[PDB]
């Protein structure tokens, strides 16, 4: 449905923050991961116009720029059944990011935001956008468990070593 | 009622009202994300600094520019800087005043189409207009003819223009500019060991460049002065306190404008693409272009740049007739000031791009407004 | 309702409620078993004294510390001291009030993982939080920037931090601290014959150290004053009654902070690992770190320590710009007081580690809470 | 008659004769003073050990490196190590054989000027020549084109070069290298409690690093293997006898080459500054640079480093065309072996720097010999 | 005469040995104190060339590197009157180290070599180099007496204490 549309390569490398940045306690990882997905889905100008402004027109009510619009976006994410026409337009974007040409480089960085920044600390209770965008990049959706484990205690030998 | 004029500078966003002599606020076009822990609880907010507050806080930020080579790349950040212009530093409602964006010639169409689409459908300005850089600079001259060496932070370009009429085929444009100066100055500080690596140091390289670097009148004979290095070196205090000094690297950096093979780009220098532009122009105008050369843009604030190109174009011109280099003392703001004039003309209020004619036109309306 | 803050001191456990100015109870972190016959029949009970009652009864005990070098070693005794904090001296139910443990940076992970596992699965506190030592001390400063010479009893460390944002790669840490002072003071009392051998005497060495030892402004020139030994010596009454006196050993002991080769560890002194930390920091912050150096921790209560490092960092800094040493008169309690502030902030009650989120997380939850 | 080639390694001095396949003697670039009493009367001589004898005797020495970041700092010690090369281990008269020093690109000029002045006016060699590191490594390839990821102990750098002709503006260089790996490995051993502090332990950290650390193919998915920590851990016997073990810290240390934010330096990884170098090169060469990537230097002996960057540059390149990573099994000695070839060419004996042309030239002669 | 010349700060901190090292009986404190002064007077590369190689050229016949050259250097120090042209060039270096920017940090460490290593055990009979270099750093030259005293015997009280 959005055929004839493409993106420029490596469009998001300036946007992904440092690892010491995302180890912050005042780091609301939602609006900076979406801000990566916003920049990563910036359509290349080689796409023709009538498919460009439609796909951009789908974006502004899905991935807004202002911090009050995305905070307003989460408001209907609690009752996504009662908002079908925006909920139905979301899986279109999920279909687009499924065929994204740098999907693996996204999917490598997408769950790098999940562990180091704690993006997926709800694990099944995250809202509708962070659910399917990760499910757009991670096919099996196996991100539910796995970042929580960190191999806490094991001492196969001697005590403190000096 | 009044109009705003806001030169989208590639390095420094210059902005202000129409009819004002000086631009109201000039701030560097830098957006910056922080890059560290933030173990404080209160000061961890404001996750993207932009402008002067990113300039002062530059030690903990990854300073990135939204515009490179005159082409607006990161449109998400470019909203953030324009929101900082209107609300945060001009304190004006954008929905009430008309704006006037400015841009380089020969940039991509989508740099213009997106720029108007992000102006109406985001800021809801009443009317806008996009101007070529150098054709604003003749309004700053108060003179209707002559080519313009408009060298900015991101791109340099020549727009030859006779009285009224421009020469669109003879517009030449080189991407060598102040960032290519700054990046080459970073390369040659390493020869003296002053290894400046990342973007915070890339900022203070420009403070070295704008305070120290002059361009030489005769490059080889003044290089030979640096052989007997007696009085060439000055010395610059870094923000930490330790001091540097710099010798032949002080003038060898702005010779990139004249020998672009120093950064290895295969081109003619800006003295020669001047003459290559005037040879492209028709034969009657060439007498008047030689008498009318407007230096413009902040890169051309190097001391000695007027005395050099007046010498060097004379080497290329036929020597029987005179050359002039019109270098005013306001070259840094010349694109804005000419932009401040053009919005104030009474014959211009029909030349805008209004919203009521935008809505049936779409973003291609700016291609039928001065190309 | 209220929170408890209990700095796990390497030498002195400091504890109290949130929002209180002074910590409620400060007692030395000493557990001690007796080591003799006990031929009395009634007083033979209480086979492990801890805290002040081990301090007064120190003549018949083997006084051992549970924490060495900031690393909690004996976890069996470390339960015994925390049980003494909550029940025996604060008289509060730990299951009702949230706690806030504090620890040094760059300690092992199991020092943190076991510490939370022994906090929930033993004391059943509602919510806990682990803080880096020195980042609490800026809250005691009421100022959001500057490195901290936080020298405790067990470890010293520098946490450089700009406004909000810390520098995790530039955190430096040396194990030289007050016990390494005390052990070196025991070595140099033997030069005057005052052989203090075992742990009861190791306690009274610290009473010699905290009452007498000052650090010299200029080490060699004030050593030469001890050559003409006229007014340097003071004299200290031991608990038995016989008196000692001490000359050049009074100031030569705290020079271990500046010449770590005295105890033979190959390192830079705390004046130099200060400067080595600030050189690791980025170049813009260095102007502000030099104006903001917070002495903290009980080791830095030596008289003259501020006048020394202000002189000595000035020897290492570029002399064109100023240095400051922020040494408040509450440096002994600065980690607690800043800890008392941080728990009292209204923006902090979402930053805890609750039990209801612990149970599906396990002890690795503190690694995703401020590292 | 024959020439010597002696790669001034930042970590390991590699040396030998011209035309030899293997370098004659490889010893670590360590000079070391002792740091203790020496109450023996006979063995107190030889107050500065250097090389392998400093390596074996490393427990009583302060091991210091003369070269950091590819820049020769301590010129007094750098004489001592070169005197150890020629006399003590090669047993050759330096006045008879020509030498060939090697160095990194973009190092300071005084690192080159002093290096030739300390070669003639101290060792009196007949003729010398200074070579860029990576341009020697193509001679080891036997192939005349392709960029080189030459990552040494002290610096990594990319020298893109087409057949014959190099790209001087596209030479990129990062200071992240094996010491920055070793220093970060020392930081992350403390998370498991293995506190290795001083320079003798900094040596044995490198023995941990070179024997154990591999780089991961996919960092996050193989980090998740360390969550179910079953088969990742190996275990290493220290020289005293007590054994360590190491889990996720084994592969997390060489990820500093790819995420330089781990040591907090703001840069692109060596996978990305590869691609940033090739984007700087002109558009025809880019097809051939992608087919020709030479890993070189001892840092790139990590297992899996070829399988990683072949994956990761493929993520950055346009996927329509192939990538190759030429990782020979002699990458540790590739700079020497290509240096051994270049001195043996019959077309090279006019390319030296002779003493008879030095004497009227002075130390600036090497700046007019291959920059 | 050597104007326009400067040094880098903290250039000698790696060179100064540990205190337990300089409490050695096989520690000939001359050639390791000169080796500190050699490194501490290493001219910074920001100095221009024709003042650099002259001041370096004065050094190699004053502060050599080899242990046989400094041992040869002491040979004319016994008859320094009969070698005027090197004796006259020494006070030039004494003038240079007088205006050294880290003079106090040198002069603090310079007499730290005097006591702990026993550098000045001749006290008036030391040779010409160690004389004026210390006199270059110590202005009044009061290093003759003072390191010898150590406050041997004083008992203002009781006997052995157990
Ligand atoms: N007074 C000055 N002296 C030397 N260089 C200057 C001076 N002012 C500005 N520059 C250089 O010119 C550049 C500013 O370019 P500018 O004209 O602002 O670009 P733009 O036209 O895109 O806004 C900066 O990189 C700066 O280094
Ligand atoms: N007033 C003082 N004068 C000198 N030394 C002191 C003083 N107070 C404490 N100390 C030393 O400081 C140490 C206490 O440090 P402390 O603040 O307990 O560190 P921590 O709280 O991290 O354990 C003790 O070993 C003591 O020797
Ligand atoms: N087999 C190996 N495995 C892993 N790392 C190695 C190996 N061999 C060497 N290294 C690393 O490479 C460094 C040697 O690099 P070197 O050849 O000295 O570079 P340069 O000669 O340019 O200084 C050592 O410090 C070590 O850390
Ligand atoms: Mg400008
Ligand atoms: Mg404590
Ligand atoms: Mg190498």
């Amino acid at each position: 449905p959005f055929s004839g549309l493409k993106f420029k390569q490596n469009s998001f490398l300036s946007t992904v923050p440092s690892v010491t940045n995302m180890h912050s306690m005042h780091f609301d990882a939602r609006e900076t991961f979406l801000g990566v997905i916003r920049k990563a889905l910036e359509p290349d100008t080689s796409t023709p116009f009538p498919v460009r402004r439609a796909f951009d027109g789908l974006r502004a009510e899905i991935l807004p720029n202002d911090t009050i619009k995305s905070a307003a976006l989460k408001a209907q994410c609690s009752d996504i059944d009662k908002h079908p026409e925006l909920k139905a337009k979301m899986e279109t974007l999920k279909e687009v990011i499924t065929h994204h040409p740098q999907k693996e480089k996204l999917a490598e960085i997408a769950l790098q935001f999940a562990r180091e920044a704690g993006l997926t600390r709800l694990k099944g209770e995250t809202d509708y956008v962070l659910s399917n965008v990760l499910d757009g990049l991670i096919g099996d959706g196996s991100w539910r468990a796995g970042p929580a484990y960190e191999s806490y205690l094991n001492k196969p030998g001697v005590d403190r070593v000096i | 009622t009044t109009a705003l004029v806001c030169d989208n500078g590639s390095g420094l966003v210059k902005a202000g009202f129409a009819g004002d002599d000086a631009p109201r606020a000039v701030f560097p076009s830098i957006v910056g994300r922080p890059r560290h822990q933030g173990v404080m609880v209160g000061m961890g907010q404001k996750d993207s600094y932009v402008g002067d507050e990113a300039q002062s806080k530059r030690g903990i930020l990854t300073l990135k520019y939204p515009i490179e080579h005159g082409i607006i790349t990161n449109w998400d950040d470019m909203e953030k800087i324009w929101h900082h212009t209107f609300y945060n530093e001009l304190r004006v409602a954008p929905e009430e005043h008309p704006t006037l964006l400015t841009e380089a010639p020969l940039n991509p169409k989508a740099n213009r189409e997106k720029m108007t689409q992000i102006m109406f459908e985001t800021f809801n300005v009443p009317a806008m207009y996009v101007a070529i850089q150098a054709v604003l600079s003749l309004y700053a001259s108060g003179r209707t003819t002559g080519i313009v060496l408009d060298s900015g932070d991101g791109v340099t370009h020549n727009v030859p223009i006779y009285e009224g009429y421009a020469l669109p085929h003879a517009i030449m444009r080189l991407d060598l500019a102040g960032r290519d100066l700054t990046d080459y100055l970073m390369k040659i500080l390493t020869e003296r060991g002053y290894s400046f690596v990342t973007t915070a140091e890339r900022e203070i390289v420009r403070d070295i460049k704008e305070k120290l670097c002059y361009v030489a009148l005769d490059f080889e004979n003044e290089m030979a002065t640096a052989a007997s290095s007696s009085s060439l070196e000055k010395s610059y205090e870094l923000p930490d306190g330790q001091v540097i000094t710099i010798g032949n690297e002080r003038f060898r950096c702005p010779e990139t404008l004249f020998q672009p093979s120093f950064i290895g780009m295969e081109s003619a220098g800006i003295h020669e693409t001047t003459y290559n532009s005037i040879m492209k122009c028709d034969i009657d105008i060439r007498k008047d272009l030689y008498a009318n050369n407007v230096m413009s843009g902040g890169t051309t604030m190097y001391p000695g740049i007027a005395d050099r190109m007046q010498k060097e174009i004379t080497a290329l011109a036929p020597s029987t007739m005179k050359i002039k280099i019109i270098a005013p003392p306001e070259r840094k703001y010349s694109v804005w000031i000419g932009g401040s004039i053009l919005a104030s003309l009474s014959t211009f209020q029909q030349m805008w791009i209004t919203k009521q004619e935008y809505d049936e036109a779409g973003p291609s309306i700016v291609h039928r407004k001065c190309f």
